[PDB]
Formats: C-alpha cells, structure tokens, sequence
C-alpha cells in the first residue's frame, strides 16, 4: 500500500520575538508511512525575520559579583591567575600581576581520554549517547586526588564530575536449550470376501417313450480389498545465546552546582520564551533529549544463535 | 526432560457361511432332482499405531569477577571458564594484581544524616529533614510500587525500566508466551 | 500416496564494541565459529579497551534540570523545555505509526516505519508467508 504522508497541519503566526528577532510559524507531524511508499523526513519548525516592536530592555548582567570572563561566566573566588583553565588557554590568565602560584604541587597527570568527557546526550528515541553538552575541564579549588587505576599514575577529577570510580568489573553469561518432537502413526486395513453357488436339477421320464434332462450351474467370485496408511513427523528446535560485558570505569555527574560550556550557555541565552516548538525540536536534536547522570565506561559483546527443524 | 509413548492396535475379523441343499425325487419312471449350494465368506481387518517421542534440554551458565589490574584479572577469567587447567602463575599474579586495584567485598552500612556536622547553622533540623528524605527515598520508588510480573518472575528496576527476570524454562518479556511449545498431532488423511 | 516435507530455519547474530579497532575485531573473527579461544587476544583486549572505552550502563536524567539557575528567564524556559521533552517523546514514535502484521515488531529509523518480521515469515509488510505450501496434482499428463 502506497501510504502517503499527511504531514502538513499548519498553524497561525505567533507574536514576533523582540530580542531573538524570529517568528514561530508552527507545524506538526502526523503520518510517517509504514510501507515502501513516499518517505517523508520533513522536519517540524519554521523561522522568519521580523522587525522587533518591543524595546528589549531585559538583558543578562555580568553576575554583578566579580571579574567577568570573555564569554559570560564569572570567577567565584579563585579563578584568577592560579593555573585554573576555565575560559580559554590564556583568557582567564591573560592578566597575571602576581607570581604564577601553582594550585597543586604534586605531580598529577591530566585525565587523558578517560571519563573526563562525562557528558552524554543519548536520545531515547534515537541511538547511542552523544558528546558532552557542558564544559568538563574547569575545576574549582584544590585538586582532588584520584590515586587509582591499573598502573601507578595520578589522574584529576573535574569539579563537574562528582565521582569517578575505576572498578574493573567483569561478568558473562551463557544459555542453551534443545526441543524435540516426534510423531508416527501406522494403519493397515484388509478386506476379503468369497462367494460360490451351485445349481443342479435333473429330469427323467419313461412310462416307446423316453426322456432325460440334466441342468448344471456354477458360480465363483471373490473380492479382496487392502488399505494401508502411514504418517510421521519430526520437529526440533534449538535456542542458545551468550553475552559478556567487561566493565572499565564508572562516573556520576554532579546534579546541581555544575558549570556549563560557553556553547550551550549561549544557546540557552539565545533561546526563545514563548514556546517555540520549532526551535526547541531543533535544539533537542543538537544536545539530545536527556543527559546521563551516571555512566559506565567500558565495552560489551553479545552472541545470539537460533535453530528450528 | 524426555517423554515417550507407544500404542499399537491390531484388529482382524473373519466370518464365513456355508450351505448345501440336495433333493432327489423318484416316481412308469419319473426322476426329479434339485441341488442348491450357497457359500459366502467375510473378512475384516484394522490396524493402528502410535509413536510419539518428546525431549527437552535446558542449560544455563553465569560468572563474574572483579578487582586487580585488567591484564591479570581477565587472564584468570579466560582460563577459568571451561579451561580445566588451573595454572600456578596466574593465581600468584592475581595476588599481586589485586594489591594494586582492590574493590569492596563486605560493607558495613551507616546512614548519611548521622554524618552531618554538629553545631552547624541548622544542623539538627536539616538532620531530621534528611532523615525524612532518606526514609521517603527508599519508599518512594522501588519494586514494591511497580507491578508484579507473571510466573513468579523476579521484578527488577533499572532506571525506569521495570522489567522482570523470567525463569529459564519460560520465554522473555512479560512472561506471557511459554515456549515449552506444545506438540500437535494430526492423523488426518492428506488432501494432496 | 507418498508425501514428504521438511523445513529448516537457522539464525545467528552478534555484536561487539570498545577497544582499538585492531584488537577488537581480531576477537570478533576468532569468536565466530573459531572454537579455539586464545589467551593473548583476551589479554590484548584488556589493554585495548583501556584506550577507547564505551558506555555499558547509563543512568538517565532530564536536560531541563540541567539549565543554569538565576539566569535571565531560566524558570520559564525550564518548564518550557519540560513541555517540549514531554511532547518530543510523545510526538513521533511507534505508538503513532501503524501496526505491522503477524506480530512483527515495528521500528522507526528516520521516517521509515518498517516492521521486523519473524524468522519463519518473509520480508516487508509480512504479507507473503514463504513457509510455501505443497501442491499435488494426480491428473494424467496431457502430453
Ligand atoms: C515408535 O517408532 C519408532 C520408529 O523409529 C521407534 O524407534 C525405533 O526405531 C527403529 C528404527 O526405526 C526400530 O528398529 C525400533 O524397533 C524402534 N523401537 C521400538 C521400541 O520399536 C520407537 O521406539 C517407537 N516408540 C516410541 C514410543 O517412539
Ligand atoms: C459347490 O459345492 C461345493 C461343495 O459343497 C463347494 O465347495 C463350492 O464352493 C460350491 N460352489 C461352486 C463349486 O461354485
Ligand atoms: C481372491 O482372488 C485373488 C485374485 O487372483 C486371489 O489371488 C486370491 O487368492 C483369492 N482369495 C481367495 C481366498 O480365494
């Protein structure tokens, strides 16, 4: 069935955004098409430039607390020239009047390719997790030691990540099954009938006059019937599978009081407030629908086998 | 598990009839004769057989390990599973391996609201406040509040998904379909 | 009358992830019908996965709880995305698409609302069976 896509319910133009300078011609998806017919990937949402009518007096102040960064974030207490990379390679440490006091004296190697990138944007309707939606390099104060791992090396745990375990868990499972079915039936039927008949009558008369008569008759018949019936059926089924997961590490992102990246904050700053489903659906695909509060770095493998007879 | 049943039926019937009639009359000479003979036999036969074999097999295996460096730990894992040759050096390496990266085995528990620092700003009120929270937390969401599975399937909770572990002899989700299955037999004559 | 019929069905599936691409798929080739489990490949797989890991278990949390507080319009945008995340999961899914035949599990891969048909059945739309059925004609041949 060539099922078409009834995918054009249009809505009314909403009010223009003064600060964002965008319109919200809305739409909605109704029918996909279950068969080989016309594929329709038409995304929901529409934008348009509009002349702003409101003065746009509302603005984001620079936190009114301390030195503003070059992107919009703020120093809490010690984001000065103390080896704390938050904004850029030399953005925060641009002005260094005092001596470059190191925040930590011990040799602690940076988290290389490990759970450092703890942000993930998995889509429940989509696929495997996405990249990090927030900044995971900034740290608040004194380095928190991570003296664990396979070898003898010290890693760093960012202030955004609340925990980082190095448990090398490992497990596996296997299963098997066998089904068997057999049925046989034999039938045999035989019929036999035999028929024979005789008829003899003789006549003689002699009271010259003489008379002689003799009748003879025979009959032979048999009908043999034979019937044979046989039936046989066999069925077999096998089901077996195995799965294994080699766990490497585990982390738990801090829920509240966490720092974000300049790219995501700019998206939230340049974001509408009149329920723009079009941009929100567009913004939803960029950073996923929901992030991961706790993950498990590692890898798993699985094997599945089926058989039917 | 195995099941076998056999049934054999045989039926045979024979029945025949015999009749002989002969009449001769004599009476000047007159001769009258008569001869009637009847023969009829009947045979009936019937046969039936029943042969049904059924067998079921179930096997399950599971294992787990943790601790030590990843090299020595899983070298023990590969050789323990169906290896049948326990080595002397791998267990000694496992001893030095676990010394570097250990993990919990036995854990004695204690509530967090007892760990709050005393003589703080509002320590006591926050202490009992988290006490109400920790009591509500364990009683807010759990298997107790979810729905019960079928066929005694142990219900678990893994981040919203309230799945139930179904037994070995039974099939997967919702424990609805059995997958024992059941054998069907039709002795009807084939149409074509 | 002599009629014999036999049917056979076999299916196999496997997957793997993590570790460097050299050691990972070296494990893949030897596991599939290899029947000879090596000692060095699993040890190499141990060091391989240490370099490039991947998610196994993932605890989930909504995004609208991650929005920074005390922003310009944080609260109104928070509940606004809350209405969006609720509508998003309920806007397009298998629930709104059409149901397949013969209990075929329906999936959704970027618009294509295909349905996975069982093993004993044939492909798309689960219409044709492909069991097929045996036909017998005892008629005398014309020529
Ligand atoms: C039903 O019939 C099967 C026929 O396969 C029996 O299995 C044996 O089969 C061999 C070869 O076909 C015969 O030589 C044996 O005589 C059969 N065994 C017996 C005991 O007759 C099977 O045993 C029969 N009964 C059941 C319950 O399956
Ligand atoms: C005639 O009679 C004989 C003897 O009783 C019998 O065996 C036979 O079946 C009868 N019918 C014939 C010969 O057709
Ligand atoms: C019935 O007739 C068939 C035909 O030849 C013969 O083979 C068989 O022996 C006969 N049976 C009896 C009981 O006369």
């Amino acid at each position: 069935s060539h099922i078409d896509c009834r995918m054009s319910p249009w809505s009314e133009w909403s009010q223009c955004d003064p600060c964002l300078r965008q319109m919200f011609r809305s739409r909605s998806i109704e029918v996909f098409g279950q068969f080989n017919g016309k594929r329709c990937t038409d995304a929901v949402g529409d934008r348009r430039q509009c002349v702003p009518t409101e003065p746009c007096e509302d603005a984001e102040d620079d936190c009114g607390n301390d030195f503003q960064c070059s992107t919009g974030r703020c120093i809490k207490m010690r984001l000065r020239c103390n080896g704390d990379n938050d904004c850029g390679d030399f953005s925060d440490e641009d002005d260094c009047e005092s001596e470059p006091r190191p925040p930590c004296r011990d040799r602690v190697v940076e988290e290389s390719e490990l759970a450092r990138t703890a942000g993930y944007g998995i889509n429940i309707l989509g696929m495997d997790p996405l990249s990090t939606p927030f900044d995971n390099e900034f740290y608040n104060g004194l380095c928190n030691r991570d003296r664990d791992g396979n070898t003898l090396t010290y890693y760093r745990r960012p202030w955004n990540v609340a925990s980082l375990i190095y448990e090398t868990k490992g497990e596996k499972n296997f299963r098997t099954e066998h089904y068997e079915e057999q049925i046989e039936a034999f039938k045999s039927i035989i019929q036999e009938k035999t028929s024979n008949f005789n008829a003899a009558i003789s006549l003689k008369f002699t009271p010259s006059l003489h008379g002689k008569g003799s009748f003879r008759f025979s009959y032979s018949k048999n009908e043999t019937y034979q019937l044979f019936l046989s039936y046989s059926s066999k069925k077999e089924k096998m089901f077996l599978h195995v799965k294994g997961e080699i766990h490497l590490g585990r982390f738990v992102m801090r829920n509240r009081d966490v720092v974000l990246t300049t790219t995501f904050v700019d998206d939230i700053k340049a974001l509408p407030t009149t329920y723009e489903k079009g941009e929100y659906f567009a913004f939803l695909e960029t950073y996923g629908t929901h992030y991961s509060s706790s993950g498990s770095l590692g890898g798993l493998y699985e094997l599945i086998y089926v058989l039917d007879k | 598990a195995s099941m076998k049943r056999k049934g054999v039926e045989l039926k045979d019937i024979k029945r025949c009839l015999g009749y002989h009639l002969d009449v001769s009359l004599a009476f000047s000479e007159i001769s009258v004769g008569a001869e009637f003979n009847k023969d009829d036999c009947v045979k009936r036969g019937e046969g039936r057989a029943v042969n049904i074999t059924s067998e079921n097999l179930i096997d399950d295996v599971v294992s787990l390990i943790r601790g030590g460096t990843r090299k020595y730990a899983f070298e023990l894992k590969e050789k323990l599973l169906r290896g049948t040759v326990i080595d002397v050096t791998d267990f000694v390496n496992w001893a030095s391996s676990i010394n570097d990266a250990p993990v919990l085995i036995s854990q004695k528990l204690s509530p967090i609201y007892n760990l709050v620092p005393v003589k703080m700003k509002n320590a006591h009120l926050k202490k009992q406040n988290l006490e109400r929270a920790i009591e509500d937390y364990i009683n807010e969401f759990s298997v107790r509040k979810c729905h019960t599975c079928q066929n005694g399937g142990t219900v678990i909770l893994m981040d919203g998904k309230c799945l139930c572990a179904c037994p070995f002899k039974f099939e997967g989700i919702a424990c609805e379909i059995s997958k024992q299955k059941i054998s069907e037999g039709l002795p009807a004559l084939e149409f074509p």
